[PDB]
């Protein structure tokens, strides 16, 4: 029949501000129609790497919920948003499971997220005692203890603040320019699947 | 937990915060250089002070991690680089005195203006005009006046300052567990902890003497030929048996002999390889010059320039309203930002300079993957050598014919090769005894081998013995003749040019053997060879992570600097000079036979 009530992809992709990678935004997408051909046929995306599913059959299959995680990382750190990777982002900021079904979409955002003075509103976690579990968010701002001595809440010697700012500038290299990353996670649960593709007439 | 993990986390924090502070400082320096305005000077000074204070605070924090409990070579290298006190070990009064002395020497050298007695209404500064007088005049007493007047004013101002400078730098170096300031400078080539590839500070002087002893026959023949030609130019001043007069070498100090090419040309009647007119006829813009250089670097397999390079570099003079430094400089600003600041003209020299600076940029791009404090050359010689090899390759007639700048029917006979090799010898071979003598004199001054009352008596004795250059009139100890040069007056190491010159031809032989060139070494071009680019990039990607001996093994297969590639490069010229010196006397006498 006639289809309306599209899924809110405008409020994820075209958001005025994105979250930091340590505090990545997760939006649960339910009970709407998800048109994936609009995203795939866009020329504005640099990375559209899908793991576990192909883009052609996205517009046909149906899923119970869609998780849209949005954050900003560097150009050289886009490769770490993948199953089985190692790095600062994978270990300490955003960890993907090995058995991940979904798509990683990234695009350059030097135009919006970089200012001439330096945009320090994007943070990343530099130190954590252990690696993150998949789909875990750590927003703690407690001082990292690298040494035997207690930090006592003050950043001195062997005790560092774990969140460090990115300093985006428009004159940076392509490996240091800000990239907005949206990761879509597709899961099927025993509940009735409601995020279905558009049906042709 | 462990000391090594603590040092690794500290190095991660240092790398991340240092890279951003270094970017801000470098961008301020760039904004000053492309726009000379007082607010840009203030911003540069503020950024530099923040950067220096941050380095002091991080070095102070870094020393608290002992070196002997760390086993990873890269972590130990970064900690060794960071834990150097520098001037911080010295007292605050003496540190302030040393900084004041360095600044006032910089002002005296930069703003030194000297003109002829009895005509003082206007005067000429060295950089604007004395260079042209030294490089183009053919008058004996005029060059003598310029040379003696500049060494009189500059040396008489700088002699007490240099006497304070040597004592303060020796005090800082012995406070830093070095024998002298010369040992501190030689510590750049020090490799410790690697089995077989260890290099000592004391081995550098021995290697320099061993290489120079093999340099000496070629320089003696070149000196005899230059002496005969200068005798033709100036009939009575130059003796057949003696040294060359100091003020006749084509430059202010004798650093290069490249301004004597007109006087000492073998075959003037034969044409030159000047390609300036060909670019003028085809309307080659500076953008086209850099695109051709980029085409050269992509032909060998190296990465091409970034979009930010083309957008952010200044490759043309901005105009009258905006002031900029004219000196060509490649800037590695950090964070993948690479720029070239050159006031490019349509000349061969600017085209070769474009190749040289883009070689600097390629070297900077290659070690971008390395940690911040290891983003340098393995030694001070490699960074200049990798630009000089591109300057060597681009200047070849094969490269000019390949890119269309030279006519395909240009006749490459032996005479043009001889005069081109002589020009390259005047630029390259002639600087080697001056560089070696200057560094050996500074090392003996820092070591205390030469007392302060005997500095000049030894110095001229060294110059006659090594360089074969005699003083026009004797100088007493009120003069300070070495410090009239830019590098010595402003606290710069000078052995980098000697090491650069040997590394240049070693790299050239390695890449030409890789590229399967079948002729003379000076006729070799490294374009179109992927394997040569791969052999270069293996060393280029390392940066300062590996010892310079291991990097040299990676390129040439040798663990030490070698002199045989340079001698192989100039072998046609060496045979020609031996043929031309049959009647004349090779070698010089240290006596006062020409003039004193
Ligand atoms: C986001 O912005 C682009 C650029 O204006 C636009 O073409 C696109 O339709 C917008 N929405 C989505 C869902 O991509
Ligand atoms: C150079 O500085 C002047 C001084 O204010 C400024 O007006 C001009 O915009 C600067 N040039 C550039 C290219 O920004
Ligand atoms: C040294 O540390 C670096 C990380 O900075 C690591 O990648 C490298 O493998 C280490 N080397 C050794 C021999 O452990
Ligand atoms: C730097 O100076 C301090 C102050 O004396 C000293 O304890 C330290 O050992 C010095 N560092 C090195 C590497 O010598
Ligand atoms: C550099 O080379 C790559 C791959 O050949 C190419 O995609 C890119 O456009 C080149 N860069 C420029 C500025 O031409
Ligand atoms: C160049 O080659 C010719 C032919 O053998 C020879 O006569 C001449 O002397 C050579 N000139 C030089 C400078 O080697
Ligand atoms: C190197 O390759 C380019 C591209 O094909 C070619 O134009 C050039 O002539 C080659 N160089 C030589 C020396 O043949």
């Amino acid at each position: 029949p006639n289809i309306t009530n599209l899924c809110p992809f405008g409020e994820v992709f075209n958001a005025t501000r994105f979250a930091s990678v340590y505090a990545w935004n997760r939006k649960r997408i339910s009970n709407c129609v998800a048109d994936y051909s609009v995203l795939y046929n866009s020329a504005s995306f640099s990375t559209f790497k899908c793991y576990g599913v192909s883009p052609t059959k996205l517009n046909d299959l149906c899923f119970t919920n869609v998780y849209a995680d949005s954050f900003v990382i560097r150009g050289d750190e886009v490769r770490q948003i993948a199953p089985g990777q190692t790095g600062k982002i994978a270990d300490y900021n955003y960890k993907l499971p090995d058995d991940f079904t979904g798509c990683v979409i990234a695009w350059n955002s030097n135009n919006l997220d970089s200012k001439v003075g330096g945009n320090y509103n994007y943070l990343y976690r530099l130190f954590r005692k252990s690696n993150l579990k998949p789909f875990e968010r750590d927003i703690s701002t407690e001082i990292y203890q690298a040494g035997s001595t207690p930090c006592n809440g003050v950043e001195g010697f062997n005790c560092y603040f774990p969140l460090q700012s990115y300093g985006f500038q428009p004159t940076y290299g392509v490996g240091y320019q800000p990239y907005r990353v949206v990761v879509l996670s597709f899961e099927l649960l025993h509940a009735p699947a409601t995020v279905c593709g558009p049906k042709k007439s | 937990s462990t000391i090594e993990e603590q040092a690794k986390t500290f190095l991660d924090k240092f790398n991340h915060e240092a890279e951003d502070l270094f970017y801000q400082s470098s961008l301020a320096s760039w904004n000053y250089n492309t726009n000379i305005t007082e607010e840009n000077v203030q911003n540069m000074n503020n950024a530099g002070d923040k950067w220096s204070a941050f380095l002091k605070e991080q070095s102070t924090l870094a020393q608290m991690y002992p070196l002997q409990e760390i086993q990873n070579l890269t972590v130990k290298l970064q900690l060794q680089a960071l834990q150097q006190n520098g001037s911080s070990v010295l007292s605050e009064d003496k540190s302030k005195r040393l900084n004041t002395i360095l600044n006032t020497m910089s002002t005296i050298y930069s703003t030194g203006k000297v003109c002829n007695p009895d005509n003082p209404q206007e005067c000429l500064l060295l950089e604007p005009g004395l260079n042209e007088i030294m490089a183009n005049s053919l008058d004996y007493n005029e060059r003598l006046w310029a040379w003696e007047s500049w060494r009189s004013e500059v040396g008489k101002q700088l002699r007490p300052l240099y006497e304070e400078y040597v004592v303060l730098k020796n005090e800082m170096a012995r406070a830093n567990h070095y024998e002298d300031y010369g040992d501190y400078w030689r510590g750049d080539y020090e490799v410790n902890g690697v089995d077989g590839y260890d290099y000592s500070r004391g081995q550098l002087i021995e290697d320099v003497e061993h290489t120079f002893e093999e340099i000496k026959p070629l320089y003696e023949h070149l000196h005899a030929y230059v002496r005969a030609k200068l005798m033709n130019a100036y009939p009575s001043y130059i003796s057949p048996i003696g040294c060359l007069p100091a003020h006749l070498l084509g430059d202010m100090w004798g650093r290069f002999w490249t301004n004597l090419y007109s006087l000492t040309v073998p075959f003037g009647q034969k044409p030159n390889i000047d390609v300036t007119d060909a670019m003028v006829d085809q309307a080659w813009d500076a953008q086209r010059i850099f695109k051709e250089a980029e085409k050269f670097f992509v032909s060998v397999g190296l990465p091409n320039m970034t979009q930010g390079f083309w957008e952010n570099s200044m490759l043309t003079d901005p105009g009258n309203v905006q002031k900029a430094v004219c000196h060509p400089t490649a800037w590695d600003l950090g964070k993948g930002d690479f720029r070239i600041l050159m006031c490019t003209k349509v000349t061969m020299d600017d085209f070769l300079t474009a190749h040289h600076e883009m070689g600097h940029i390629q070297y900077d791009m290659a070690y971008a993957a390395q940690p911040f404090l290891l983003r340098n050359g393995a030694n001070e010689g490699f960074h200049e050598a990798v630009g000089e090899i591109m300057s060597l390759s681009a200047a070849t007639p094969k490269h000019l014919k390949s890119i269309g700048l030279l006519s395909p029917d240009f006749q490459e006979d032996n005479e043009t090769e001889i005069n081109f090799l002589l020009k390259q010898a005047l630029t390259i071979v002639g600087t080697l005894p001056f560089t070696y003598m200057l560094e050996k004199w500074r090392w003996m001054v820092f070591k205390g081998e030469i007392p302060k009352d005997q500095w000049m008596k030894k110095w001229w004795e060294m110059k006659r013995e090594i360089v074969g250059v005699v003083e026009p009139v004797p100088h007493d100890e009120t003069y300070c003749d070495p410090a009239s040069l830019f590098h010595v007056s402003n606290d710069y190491s000078f052995i980098r040019y000697y090491t650069r010159t040997l590394y240049q031809f070693q790299f050239q032989e390695a890449l030409c053997q890789a590229a399967k060139h079948e002729g003379p070494l000076h006729k070799c071009d490294i374009s179109n060879s992927t394997e040569a680019g791969q052999k270069l990039f293996n060393m280029l990607r390392l940066g300062k992570s590996e010892p310079w001996t291991l990097a040299l093994e990676n390129v040439v297969g040798a663990k030490n600097m070698n002199v045989r590639p340079l001698l192989n490069y100039f072998e046609p010229l060496f045979t020609w000079l031996k043929d031309q010196n049959k009647n004349s006397f090779v070698g010089w006498s240290t006596d006062w036979s020409p003039y004193a």
